[PDB]
Formats: structure tokens, C-alpha cells, sequence
């Protein structure tokens, strides 16, 4: 989830609006 | 300031700043 990927890993804008509402 | 390791606080910053008035949601599990 985010933390492995944000986290642990470069987080990225690709990966961050897949969060958003 | 979003290509970076982000934790905690740090991560929850981004995805304010990023989703703005959508929200988002922050499920660390």
C-alpha cells in the first residue's frame, strides 16, 4: 500500500492522486 | 517536492497538497 510505496520507495505523483477522493 | 521518500507527516503533507479540495484518503495498514 502507500507506506511500501511512498515510504519504503519514492513516492511519486502517479502514485499519490491514486489516493486522492 | 513528491518524487521522495515520504513518511508519516511527510506523506500526509503530499496528499494534501496534491488531491487538494477532493481529499484523500491515508491507509498506512
Amino acid at each position: 500500500g502507500i507506506v511500501e510505496q511512498c515510504c519504503t520507495s519514492i513516492c511519486s505523483l502517479y502514485q499519490l492522486e491514486n489516493y486522492c477522493n | 517536492f513528491v518524487n521522495q521518500h515520504l513518511c508519516g507527516s511527510h506523506l500526509v503533507e503530499a496528499l494534501y497538497l496534491v488531491c487538494g479540495e477532493r481529499g484523500f484518503f491515508y491507509t498506512p495498514k
